[PDB]
C-alpha cells in the first residue's frame, strides 16, 4: 500500500541500501512493496526478501524468548505477560504478512524448482515461527502447515536439484530443526541431517570452487547440529 | 535451541 | 498519548523489560509515556530514559552515516538521497521528541544539580545529533543551542559536583566531543578532556571502590580520546 | 569520528 507509488526498481535499490544500513524493518517494507508489484522475483530479489524478514522476525523471536523466560521464572503483576503478549502479537503479524505474500501470489506463480522450493521453505519456516509461540486450538494445524510446506519443498528438491544445492541443503537443515524443536522427532531430525550430509559429500566432486564453498558451509552447519544432538 | 540456517 | 492509559509504574517496569529484550524503540516509547505522566524522574528512571533514546538515535545515526557515505561516493538516480533524507527526517523526529520532553517539563522542574545537569547534558547531546545532519539556515543556531546547554550543565557541575562525579565526567567527555567534531575547536576539546582527567585523578583518593570503578572507567574514555586526538 | 559516552 504505502509503497504503491514507488518504482519496483527503486524499491529493490532501497532494499539493498537498507541492508547496508542494517535497517531491516525498512528492508522488509521495501521488499513487501516490490512483491506487491505482482511480478515474479529473481534469485537475488528472493534472497533480499528472505534476509529482510529473517532479520525482523529474528529480533522478535529473540525478544519473545527473553520475555517468555522472565515470565516462566515469575511463576508480581501482569506486565511481563502483557509485554510478552505484545511482542508475540507483533511477531505473528510479521509471520502472517510473509505467509500472505507467499500465498498472494509468489508460490502459485513459481514454476521453476529453484523458486518454488525457496518459497515453500520460507512457508515452512514462518509456520515454524508461528508454532514456536502457539498454544491454542490451532497449534497442531500450525505445526502440520509447517510440515506440509517443508515436505512439498523436500519432494521437489529431491527430484529437481542436486544434493549439494544450497537451497536444498538449507531446506534440509531447517526441516531437521523443525523435527527436533517443534515436532518432538529428534531421531527424524538426526536421520535427515545425516542423510543430507552424506549425499552432499558424495556430490562435492562435481562442484566448482565457489559452489564447493557454499555447499560445504551448509554441510558444516548440519554437522554442527548432529554434534549437538548426539 | 538448535541453530537453523543463518543469513548467507 | 498511546501510553496515557498505562500506570506509571507499569511503564517503568516495561521499560526495564524492553531493555532486557533489546527492544529500544519500545523502551523509548514506555519512558516517553512515563515522562508524560508529569512527575519528576528518579536517578534510575533518568538512566532508563537516556539508555532508551541513546540506542534508538544511535541506530539512526549509524544508518545515516552509512547512507551519507554511499551518497557522497555516488557524487545514478535519486534513491540514495531519498533514503538518506528519510532516515534523516526520522532521526530529527526522535531528537525533537527528546528535546520536547526536556522542555516539557523535565528541565524546569529539575532543581537538584544531579537532575538538572543530567537533563542539560541530554539537551546538548540531542542538539549535537541534530547538528551532525544540519545544513540549512538554522545550522549555526542548532550548534549554539548544543553549546548553550552543555555550558549551563558545565557551570552547574563545576559548582555543585565533585570532579569525579560520573555525570560531570560524562558531560565533559561529550562536550569535548562537541568541540572536536561539531565546533571545529580541537584545541578546546583537548584542553577540556585533559583538565577534566587531571582534576578527576586528584579526587580519586576520596572515593569508595565502587565509585572509583565508575569514575576511572570514564577517565579512561577521556584518555582514549586524548590519545586519538594527539 | 570520536567516541562519545557509551551506555553505562
Amino acid at each position: 500500500g504505502a509503497m504503491g507509488s514507488m518504482e519496483r526498481a527503486s524499491l529493490i535499490q532501497k532494499a539493498k541500501l537498507a541492508e547496508q544500513a542494517e535497517r531491516y524493518e525498512d528492508m522488509a517494507a521495501f521488499m513487501k512493496g516490490a512483491v506487491e508489484k505482482g511480478e515474479e522475483l529473481s534469485c537475488e530479489e528472493r534472497n533480499l526478501l528472505s534476509v529482510a524478514y529473517k532479520n525482523v522476525v529474528g529480533g522478535q523471536r529473540a525478544a519473545w524468548r527473553v520475555l517468555s523466560s522472565i515470565e516462566q521464572k515469575s511463576n508480581k503483576g501482569p506486565e511481563v505477560r502483557e509485554y510478552r503478549e505484545k511482542v508475540e502479537t507483533e511477531l505473528q503479524g510479521v509471520c502472517d504478512t510473509v505467509l500472505g505474500l507467499l500465498d498472494s501470489h509468489l508460490i502459485k506463480e513459481a514454476g521453476d524448482a529453484e523458486s518454488r522450493v525457496f518459497y515453500l521453505k520460507m512457508k515452512g519456516d514462518y509456520y515454524r515461527y508461528l508454532a514456536e509461540v502457539a498454544t491454542g486450538d490451532d497449534k497442531k494445524r500450525i505445526i502440520d502447515s509447517a510440515r506440509s510446506a517443508y515436505q512439498e519443498a523436500m519432494d521437489i528438491s529431491k527430484k529437481e536439484m542436486p544434493p549439494t544445492n544450497p537451497i536444498r541443503l538449507g531446506l534440509a537443515l531447517n526441516f531437521s530443526v523443525f523435527h527436533y524443536e517443534i515436532a518432538n522427532s529428534p531421531e527424524e531430525a538426526i536421520s535427515l541431517a545425516k542423510t543430507t550430509f552424506d549425499e552432499a559429500m558424495a556430490d562435492l566432486h562435481t562442484l566448482s570452487e565457489d559452489s564447493y564453498k557454499d555447499s560445504t558451509l551448509i554441510m558444516q552447519l548440519l554437522q554442527d547440529n548432529l554434534t549437538l544432538w548426539t | 535451541r538448535t541453530p537453523s540456517l543463518p543469513t548467507p
